[PDB]
């Protein structure tokens, strides 16, 4: 086992006359993939054994 | 103010230096209103003008109020057949009789691409507005914002009348989203767009005089920066869709949006050189090359 | 002292800069002078400028400034009148309940809070109510113990029949979570109003 | 007896809120209960966004005060404290003692980290064991304080990119997992991996050096870029050094230092600054003077 158009219909501080609230973004942030390995429990251990028999 | 301006210009022979002083003053506190394309169309072509007026406005446009139009638009029969003829019948005016029939159009533009409208429609109300253009331009931009709403049942920002609107031409292209598949919607918000970005090059020239009662390069990177801004956003509308390519809605807004990114390279070019440096995907390099 | 009048329009020149600045004590001073002015300038006034400040002060990044906005928002709802705020201060707060930032949404629901015992309660009802109800599948874990506290204090204003209707099956929902500041506040909240 | 110590809990924070310290029980309960409830974090606390993260108080409760009416009041918002809040300080154990109850109080809405001066040997030469000896009488209270504070963990992680500490980075540690597998509960050495994780200083060297404070090291750019590249990290919060306006960026937008006590020592007369980090890990620099008493 193991761009811009959304961001100009919110924006303006819903004020149209100031500059923005925060001050900008360190990095990215809320990472997309966020993946977890959940692939399969059986028939895993089977890849072992018939490896470990080649092995032998 | 262009209304007067329309009509002092139409008296040559007397008003010698009053309408001389006028121009030389418009050219330079309002140069938002001396676009060449927005009052160009007025030329004569082949003298077929005002032949269909004098012609198909005898038994007709006598009992045709703005409020029929108004009750016609709004109602339980949305039908497009009497509405369809009604403004139809109203486009051989003088431009200067629509003043009445600009408040029916405007506040109704987002009501009518809402499902299934035919494409006269469209195109007879892109005419009207471009006819209702070459005359008091401005309110006409004003309402036609104030009508391209998100309508999100929620009011955030309402009316933009003069001030909010002009200092951030960027709201003309925070609109209801809906109008980007509206080739005839979308040159009209092009005007708009490119309007309020030269009104707000003047308001910035303006408002430099005005104060300390250096700035100068500070404003000249604002107005590179938003007209950056402005290019990235048209190019972004760009995008089929959030998920033919010749024959759809999406090919004439694309081709709108190179013939205003043409117009701008031309007036300024250091925009291009700008945006280029700060780049855009890739999925629109075969279009703006091809484009412009 | 001094006549209202008086001491209202001397401050007419120096409330238009004094009310944004660097500090924010001269703010929090100014907004708890503003309930004897706003009164007394009339109601074009208010409108005019005074509405435009007060939604600026809302959103502010201290929170001294913003509960001061608060309790201004409050007095001023409670001397005008009820239906005067119900299309020009109610849907502005209403409509700032959407930003990805937690911070304007918590300002939103002490807004609801503090509005909907001075509102009567036909209109929190049906317009402010449903926000606070809609607002409960907040994934932000500091957002669903403010609308539970919220519901929490717009039990006692509302009737038997609201708070059996929907506010009971919402907070059996809530109660049903992983986190225990909100479960515990929302436990709180059904044993203090006796609707479980 | 859960609603019945809540609400004791509740009492006890109003109580501390109005300038007013606990008796010997009570401190001992909190401390107690504090034990026993920093055992299950480990030396990385995982905390996530949205944040808002502050500096040293050094023992300042009327700091402690307008810094909680500026940033939002304690149970609302999330807080992530850096250490350094029990010497140099006139209200100290008070200041302490507000945190380790809101940390009791709110376990999941704030966390507080170890600094250099949370230990058996610093407090005894600044004045907090003083302070500890006249307000209580005895010197029981101090103990239960130094026991307690070999519990609090030594770093935070806020959304898997920020990484917040105390002191700063260490020459024998090149990853997170060194510092996941490091015995917290030990008395600060002069020497070791803790001891530059709660002494060291950023600066323009460039690779290392020795501190003119006599522990921990002194790191450069190359070093933070590094660490940062190493560990998938996008930025290092710290609060150590005293600044002016409250918040100052090094080595490239890499470290970040942040003092948020205002005044510091009663002699400097500066300002502070917190961030407070949105969901969508937006940073905002929160500025304040210290409050008129
Ligand atoms: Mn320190
Ligand atoms: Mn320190």
């Amino acid at each position: 086992g193991q761009t811009n158009r959304r961001h100009t219909a919110a924006v303006p501080g819903p004020g149209g006359i100031w500059s923005v609230f925060h001050a900008g973004v360190i990095g990215r942030g809320l990472k997309p993939p966020k993946f977890v390995q959940s692939r399969n429990q059986q028939e895993v251990i089977y890849n072992t054994q018939s490896l470990l028999s080649l092995l032998v | 103010i262009k209304f007067l301006i329309r009509q002092a210009q139409g008296l040559q022979q007397e008003l010698g230096g009053l309408h001389s002083a006028l121009l030389r003053l418009l050219a330079t506190n309002y140069p938002h209103l001396c676009i060449v394309d927005d009052w160009i169309c007025e030329e004569e072509i082949t003298g077929t003008d005002a032949l269909l007026r004098r012609m198909l406005l005898t038994n007709n446009a006598k009992n045709h109020s703005p409020k029929q139009l108004q009750e016609a638009f709004s109602a339980v029969p949305v039908n497009n057949t009497q509405v369809m003829q009604i403004i139809e019948h109203l486009t051989l005016l003088s431009a200067s009789e629509l003043i009445p029939y600009a408040e029916v159009l405007t506040s109704n533009m987002s009501q009518l691409l809402n499902s299934g409208v035919p494409r006269r429609i469209l195109q007879t109300v892109n005419k009207l507005w471009m006819v209702l253009n070459t005359v008091m331009p401005r309110r006409l931009w004003v309402m036609t914002v104030n009508a391209l709403q998100p309508s999100i049942k929620f009011v955030r920002q309402q009316k933009y009348t003069q001030n909010d609107l002009m200092i951030d031409p960027l709201i003309v292209l925070r609109c209801d989203q809906r109008v980007h598949r509206c080739p005839p919607l979308m040159d009209i918000t092009l005007h708009m767009l490119n309007g309020y970005l030269l009104a707000s090059k003047a308001y910035l020239s303006a408002h430099l005089k005005e104060t300390e009662q250096t700035r100068e390069e500070l404003k000249n990177a604002l107005l590179a920066a938003q007209d950056s801004a402005a290019v990235q956003i048209l190019l972004e509308i760009c995008l089929p869709t959030e998920e033919d390519n010749l024959l759809c809605n999406l090919r004439e807004v694309q081709c709108l949006i190179c013939c205003l990114l043409h117009q701008m390279y031309i007036a300024d070019p250091n925009i291009a050189k700008l945006v280029h440096f700060q780049g855009y995907p890739c999925e629109l390099l075969p279009l703006t090359v091809a484009g412009i | 002292v001094i006549g209202i009048r008086q001491l209202s329009q001397s401050l007419l020149p120096a409330i238009v800069e004094l009310a944004e600045d660097a500090k924010w004590r001269v703010r929090l001073a100014i907004i708890e002078y503003m309930p004897l002015l706003a009164g007394q300038l009339g109601v074009e006034f208010f409108d005019e400028k005074l509405n435009s400040l007060c939604m600026a002060w809302l959103v502010d990044h201290v929170y001294a400034i913003r509960e001061a906005a608060t309790s201004n928002l409050k007095k001023l709802v409670e001397k005008f009148g009820k239906e005067w705020a119900h299309a020009t201060i109610i849907p502005k707060v209403l409509a700032m309940s959407g930003d990805p930032n937690y911070l304007h949404r918590m300002t939103t629901l002490f807004c609801i809070n503090v509005l909907s015992e001075v509102c009567g309660q036909d209109i929190t009802t049906k317009h402010m109510l449903p926000t606070v109800l809609r607002m409960a599948g907040d994934p932000v874990a500091n957002v669903r113990f403010n609308v539970a506290k919220s519901l929490q204090k717009i039990g006692p204003i509302l009737d038997n029949s609201t708070l059996q209707s929907e506010v009971k099956p919402i907070l059996e929902k809530l109660t049903q979570d992983q986190d225990v500041d909100v479960k515990y506040f929302a436990q709180e909240a059904l044993t203090v109003l006796s609707l479980a | 007896d859960e609603k019945v110590f809540t609400k004791e809990l509740d009492q006890w924070i109003e109580q501390l809120n109005e300038c007013k310290q606990l008796s010997e029980s009570q401190v001992k309960s909190l401390c107690e209960k504090a034990k026993e409830i920093l055992t299950k974090e480990s030396n990385v606390q995982e905390v996530r966004c949205p944040v808002t993260v502050c500096g040293d108080v050094h023992g300042q409760f009327h700091d402690l005060m307008e810094l909680f009416r500026i940033g939002g009041k304690s149970p609302d918002t999330n807080y992530l404290f850096m250490g350094d809040y029990v010497d140099r300080g006139y209200y100290s154990v008070e200041t302490v003692t507000l945190l380790v109850a809101l940390k009791v109080r709110y376990r999941e809405r704030i966390t507080i980290l170890r600094g250099n001066h949370e230990s058996r040997q610093i407090t005894q030469v600044y004045g907090f064991y003083d302070e500890c000896l006249r307000k209580y009488g005895n010197a029981n209270v101090w103990k239960y304080f130094t026991d307690l504070f070999d519990y609090l963990p030594l770093t935070a992680l806020v959304d898997g990119q920020i990484f917040c500490l105390h002191g700063g980075l260490s020459p024998s540690i090149d990853t997170l997992d060194h510092i996941r597998a490091l015995d917290r509960l030990q008395e600060v050495p002069h020497e070791g991996p803790m001891c530059d994780l709660l002494w060291s200083d950023p600066d323009d060297r460039g690779g290392w050096g020795i501190s003119p404070r006599g522990a921990g090291y002194t790191f450069g750019q190359d070093i933070s870029e590094t660490f940062n590249h190493a560990n998938g990290l996008t930025l290092v919060s710290r609060a150590h050094q005293l600044v002016m306006e409250g918040y100052n960026w090094c080595h490239d937008r890499n470290v970040v230092t942040i003092f948020s006590a205002p005044n510091y020592c009663y002699r400097c007369g500066n300002q502070a600054a917190i961030m407070e980090l949105d969901d969508t890990l937006k940073y905002s620099f929160l500025q304040f003077d210290p409050a008129p008493r």
